[PDB]
RNA sequence: GGAUGUGUCGUCGCAUAGACAGCCAGGAGGUUGGCUUAGAAGCAGCCACCCUUCAAAGAGUGCGUAAUAGCUCACUGGUC
């Protein structure tokens, strides 16, 4: 969700997706597919869909993590008299970034849990399955 | 009050005259008298005590019925052999005791006209099974 | 596994399905291109401690083994890779994946098997003979139980590049 | 988001030990497995998937019942 102390307002631009795509602390990874934005709620929600369909416990590594700000002004105003106060915070998630990572669960539980997420997300998705030893 | 016949398979406590939960109409709804089984089944619960002996009734027509006795679950003497009269509430995180393999041969020699298995000791480890996800942990097996 | 060209000019293969690679002897260096469809089956089969012979379309034929790969992000696939010329009785460190065998009494009680990480560096075997896979047993770990990196048992002429009191292998408890 | 539209590649699987479909039959004994429950007996919720007979039959999939009983699938045999 939230990060707990910063700076306050900031900016937006787009290409390819940095670090990681890789399948770290897990077997079976979601991966984006599109350069969206990615709200706290959204991932909440994705976090809670999978959370409940592992049941207890599987286990669950959300990587994309929500630390720019984006504003809104106030409701009917004439632009201009500032810049807009911190509606809500949101990660900037390039494509082939992994977002999600769960194991301990079997292929159709990770299928699933992850389609379940997926139909969450403002984006296209794509599952898949480690190899990507480039370090670890 | 007809002539539409019926095998029918149930299970009833032993030294018990049944009310309204277990027969009442589940049975007597295909024509078979409730007078004289309370005293025909319930005089052969004075055989093999406490337990719930399985009954299978078959019903022809009018006022006829057959019958067939079978064995108690020694899930009666298990969680008596231990001592708790409710079962563990789950299996492999929370035991109850430990029977032998002698009151294994009270099971498989009351069940002679049950388990279709042969030798010894496929009649032995056949309920076996039965007091393996009840809770319990075996005393045995090979070697020793 | 046959590649044949190596200009630094790549429209040759680009579509035709091949990947872009450079062997290096360390003392001899060599670039070139491989169909992908075998490097595919390939790198599936042997992984990093791989070890396969390399015929380049010229007669001369060398073993090697596979040092690093390089993806596209977007299309998930090999574009790219580095190639180890192997030598005869050391090589360099190989890192190989840690397994798990057996029923554990963790799964049973309450908890789950976590690899908490998945491949482990070694120096060393004599390259020949690499370990390619790295059974762990776990079946006598309770749930709050770690595995240091020490406790792993190499197979003889292998030391071990990790800080063996690093968590590897440990199972964790429910919710 | 969805879809046995149609072209083109690739993966994997099953098959001359007879398969996919179709058609006959079995689908098992412990055992209402334990727990919960007013009852839960494959089938409202929490833990485990063991033996018996065999050419084959899995504490089992959907419908079903207040719960039974009942219909059918996962496996095998014939048929081709």
């Amino acid at each position: 969700k939230r990060t707990k102390f910063r700076k306050q307002f900031r900016g937006r631009m787009t290409g390819d997706a940095k670090g990681g795509d890789y399948v770290a602390f897990g077997d079976y990874g979601l991966i984006a597919m599109e350069p969206a934005w990615i709200k706290s709620n959204q991932i909440e929600a994705c976090r809670i869909v999978m959370s409940r369909h592992f049941r207890r416990g599987g286990k669950i590594y959300i990587r994309i993590f929500p630390d720019k700000p984006v504003t809104k002004k106030p409701a009917e105003t004439r632009m201009g008299k500032g810049k807009g106060a911190v509606e809500y915070w949101v990660s900037v998630v390039k494509p082939g970034r992994v977002m999600f990572e769960v194991a301990g669960v079997t292929e159709e539980q990770a299928k699933e849990a992850f389609r379940l997420a997926g139909h969450k997300l403002p984006i296209q998705t794509k599952m898949v399955k480690r190899e990507v030893y480039d370090e670890a | 009050m007809r002539r539409v016949a019926g095998i029918v398979k149930l299970q009833l406590p032993a030294g018990k005259a049944t009310p309204a939960p277990p027969v009442g109409p589940a049975l007597g709804q295909y024509g078979a008298n409730i007078m004289e089984f309370t005293k025909a089944f319930n005089a052969q619960t004075a055989d093999k005590g406490d337990a719930i002996i399985p009954v299978e009734i078959t019903i022809y027509a009018d006022r006829s019925f057959t019958f067939i006795t079978k064995t108690p679950p020694m899930s009666y003497l298990i969680r008596k052999a231990a001592g708790i009269g409710k079962g563990s509430s789950t299996p492999n995180k929370a035991k109850v005791g430990k029977l032998n393999w002698d009151q294994v041969l009270e099971i498989a020699k009351t069940k002679m006209p049950d388990l279709n298995a042969g030798s010894v000791e496929a009649a032995a480890n056949t309920v076996a099974g039965t007091a393996r996800s009840m809770g319990v942990t075996v005393e045995g097996g090979p070697n020793a | 596994m046959e590649l044949t060209a190596k200009p630094r000019t790549p429209k040759q293969k680009l579509d035709e399905s091949m990947i872009a690679a450079v062997a290096y002897n360390k003392e001899n260096n060599v670039s070139f291109a491989l169909d992908r469809k075998a490097f595919d089956r390939a790198f599936r089969q042997q992984s990093t401690t791989g070890l396969f012979d390399i015929t380049v379309e010229g007669g001369e034929t060398f073993p090697a083994l596979v040092k690093a790969v390089q993806m596209d992000k977007r299309k998930r696939a090999p574009i790219h890779v580095d190639f180890y010329m192997v030598t005869y009785g050391e090589p360099v460190e190989v890192s190989v994946p840690v397994h798990t065998t057996g029923r554990s009494q963790g799964e049973v009680q309450g908890g789950l098997v976590d690899i908490v990480v998945h491949n482990l560096q070694i120096v060393a075997p004599g390259p020949r003979r690499i370990p390619q896979e790295l059974v762990v047993d776990v079946t006598k770990m309770n749930i709050g139980d770690h595995i240091t990196a020490g406790d792993i048992k190499l197979p003889e002429g292998c030391t071990l590049a990790a800080d063996p009191e690093l968590t590897v292998v440990s199972v964790l408890p429910p919710r």
